[PDB]
RNA sequence: GAUAAACGCUGAAAGCAUCUAAGCGUGAAGCCCCCCUCAAGAUGAGAUUUCCCAUUUCUUCGGAAAGUAAGAUCCCUGAAA
RNA sequence: UUGGCACCUCGAUGUCGGCUCGUCGCAUCCUGGGGCUGUAGUCGGUCCCAAGGGUUGGGCUGUUCGCCCAUUAAAGCGGCAC
């Protein structure tokens, strides 16, 4: 199993070889570094962490300038840690390039949903609206709270609240084309997040 | 299978046993098997 | 007037290793709730906590009569409709012993504030080791 | 229990080990039942009349007498397939049969029983473990059982299957 | 992975027979995992890596307060929020 | 369900149908597993296990219900102040 961290730029599309139009976003996954790994033995776990945008000194503090001095690297704007990857891959410091993946390479997309602030039932769980005509009151609110007996509202009667910004993982994206130079992976279809949004690419669980 | 609260040999083939604490009559005969 | 009232920290608590091997989990629980509550000691008093801490170990030996490994359930309701899980007595005694003897236990100890300090000072073992040796606890015979 | 030449019968505690020509056995009976092994005839002891103790006996007897007679002369299962375009062939260690299946089926033997086939319409499975027997010539002939209208499927030799119209 | 109904194997009680009593196996969209998300206020408050260091005057005593370290905030420019 | 009784409520416990939102039971409509069959096959019948998910849109009528049209794997039956 391999994993990288990359920046969102933005969605296109691709003419494949066979003549076909597909949809792809391009991660742009440069200045990946292996900062640390975790063992069963240490942390109780197998994991790596791996380390992502590099960032401006002043941006950082002395515990971040202290954990990226031991992979003899700058400080890193985000830092995630990769499960199920084999531990004998990887040395502290080493550069993760996005030829981990090759063309066809079916990985699971993981990011942060675009925010939407405070939205009601409707558009945040897909209710039904109440008629709009025919003497109606009732139009974009959230049904009846429950029954009678128990006197209370069951746990999850849906209601309006915070509404995006949840982590989402996308399973089964193709990789579409792999360019070292640019430090880019086009992925078939979308993953979730606004544009410069981090995304974690990972082997397909499945 | 039968199964009903009466079950009760149906020919002389018809034998009556217990398996897992339940009452039932196995037999050549499969229209015979019943269940309690 | 004049009856005796332990004071907090006045009578001396001790540290006890029990073995569970072929003991009912009832039994063992019901004589380790007098030991954590302190009703063997003359001090005992309602409203203190005078009572010894209490290691279990092989807890995965622990005696289920009957058909109570696969008939005995224990259930938890998550709050949500229809949200009750159950598992048998048996499952739970092969893969969370620990959990089992603490269930067991809580429920013979005071449902109150001071029954919930009590059951701090129980410590289970589904193996025959702890790692409170520094406490120098004394082995105890039911 | 009579034990043939060849046969020695050893007990530790409980359990009896039981090895012989044709391979070697391990069993654990009940404590309380005890078994007096002598260098000719076995003769297991009941202590008590109680309903568990008067099952047990006959089981322990049972077992023994199966294990012994298990390393001896062995124990044959023998399979018989009917219908066109039913057969068997040997390959390896892995029975493949064509019993009217999409699919070829194929079974890999355990440890201490063989499936060796004289001719493709049958199938003998030979063993000294009885029990193992048994079960592997079920499974074998769990595959396509005896149907009641033509009497096709895989049947064991002796077998009787009631037919229909 | 373990089971339901069910199907068996070996097998006595009950010289036979019998899936069951001891003992083995098969076996469901169901159970528990696997998949996705939240989650240590899990007060049982867990773990790992890294950073800062043992200051001053008092308090008989325990402790107290008052400059700081790493770090954070106020305030300000904002949006991907 | 049709009822019996008159125990809470007459200084008010809003009553049918629909909509919205569901949630629960299983006596299961579909899908999964299985026994028997007057089970050749394809279809079925009947019983057992199973509540995970699913379980349509119209015409008529305030309707519930019901009949009808056209689908569907299926167009389940009940409880939650009908
Ligand atoms: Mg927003
Ligand atoms: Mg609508
Ligand atoms: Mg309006
Ligand atoms: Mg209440
Ligand atoms: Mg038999
Ligand atoms: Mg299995
Ligand atoms: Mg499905
Ligand atoms: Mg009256
Ligand atoms: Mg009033
Ligand atoms: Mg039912
Ligand atoms: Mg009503
Ligand atoms: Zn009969």
């Amino acid at each position: 199993t391999k994993g990288i961290l990359g920046r969102k730029v933005g969605m296109t599309q691709v003419f494949t070889e066979n003549g076909e139009l597909i949809p792809v976003t391009v991660i742009e996954a440069a200045q990946n570094v292996v900062l640390q790994k975790k063992t069963v033995e240490t942390d109780g776990y197998e994991a790596v962490q791996i380390g992502f945008e590099d960032k401006r000194a002043i941006l950082s503090n002395k515990p971040e300038q202290g954990h990226v001095a031991k992979a003899n690297t700058t400080p890193k704007r985000f830092i995630r840690e990769f499960r199920d990857v084999n531990l004998d891959e990887y040395e502290i410091g080493a550069e993760v390039k996005v030829d981990v993946f090759a063309e066809g390479d079916i990985i699971d997309a993981t990011g942060v949903s675009k925010g939407k602030g405070f939205q009601g039932v409707i558009k945040r769980h897909g209710q039904s609206r109440g008629p709009m005509a025919h003497g109606s009151r009732y139009h974009r609110r959230p049904g009846s709270m429950g029954p009678v007996a128990p006197n209370r509202v069951f746990k999850n009667k849906l209601l309006p609240g915070r509404m995006g910004g949840e982590q989402i993982t996308i399973q089964n994206l193709e990789i579409v084309k792999v360019d070292v130079e640019k430090n880019v992976l086009l992925v078939k279809g979308n993953v979730p997040g606004a544009k410069k949004a981090l995304v974690q690419i990972k082997t397909a669980t499945k | 299978m039968k199964v009903r609260p009466s079950v009760k040999p149906m020919c002389e083939k018809c034998k009556v046993i217990r398996r897992k604490g339940k009452v039932m009559v196995i037999c050549e005969n499969p229209k015979h098997k019943q269940k309690q | 007037r004049t009856t005796y009232m332990a004071k907090p920290g006045e009578v001396e608590r001790k540290w006890y290793v029990i073995d569970a091997t072929g003991v009912s989990l009832g039994r063992l629980s019901s004589e380790v709730a007098s030991i954590l509550r302190g009703k063997n000691k003359p001090q005992f008093t309602p409203h203190i906590d005078t009572g010894d801490f209490v290691i279990i170990i092989n807890a995965g030996k622990i005696g289920l009569t009957g058909k109570k490994a696969t008939d005995k359930i224990y259930y938890r309701h998550s709050q949500y409709p229809g949200g009750l899980k159950s598992r048998t007595a048996g499952e739970m005694r092969t893969n969370n012993p620990e959990k089992l003897l603490e269930l067991s236990i809580k429920g013979m100890l005071p449902k109150n504030s001071l029954g919930r300090q009590l059951f701090k000072k129980l410590h289970v073992y589904g193996g025959s080791e702890h790692e409170h040796a520094a406490q120098q606890p004394e082995v105890y015979e039911l | 229990i009579v034990i043939p030449a060849g046969v020695t019968v050893t007990l530790n505690g409980s359990t009896a080990t039981v090895k012989g020509p044709k391979g070697e056995l391990v069993k654990e009976f009940n404590p309380e039942i005890t078994i007096k092994i002598e260098g000719n005839e076995i003769n297991v002891s009941r202590p008590t009349d109680n309903k568990n103790h008067r099952a047990l006996h006959g089981t322990t007897r049972a077992i023994l007498n199966n294990m012994v007679v298990g390393v001896s002369e062995g124990y044959e299962k023998k399979l018989e397939l009917i219908g066109v375009g039913y057969r068997a062939q040997k390959q390896g260690d892995k029975l493949v049969l064509n019993v009217g299946y999409s699919h070829p089926v194929e079974f890999v033997a355990p440890k201490g029983v063989d499936i060796e086939v004289p001719a493709n319409t049958q199938v003998i499975v030979k063993g000294y473990n009885k029990e193992h027997v048994g079960e592997l010539a079920a499974n074998i002939r769990a595959v396509r059982p005896p149907e009641p209208y033509k009497g096709k499927g895989i049947r064991y030799e002796g077998e009787h299957v009631r037919r229909k119209e």
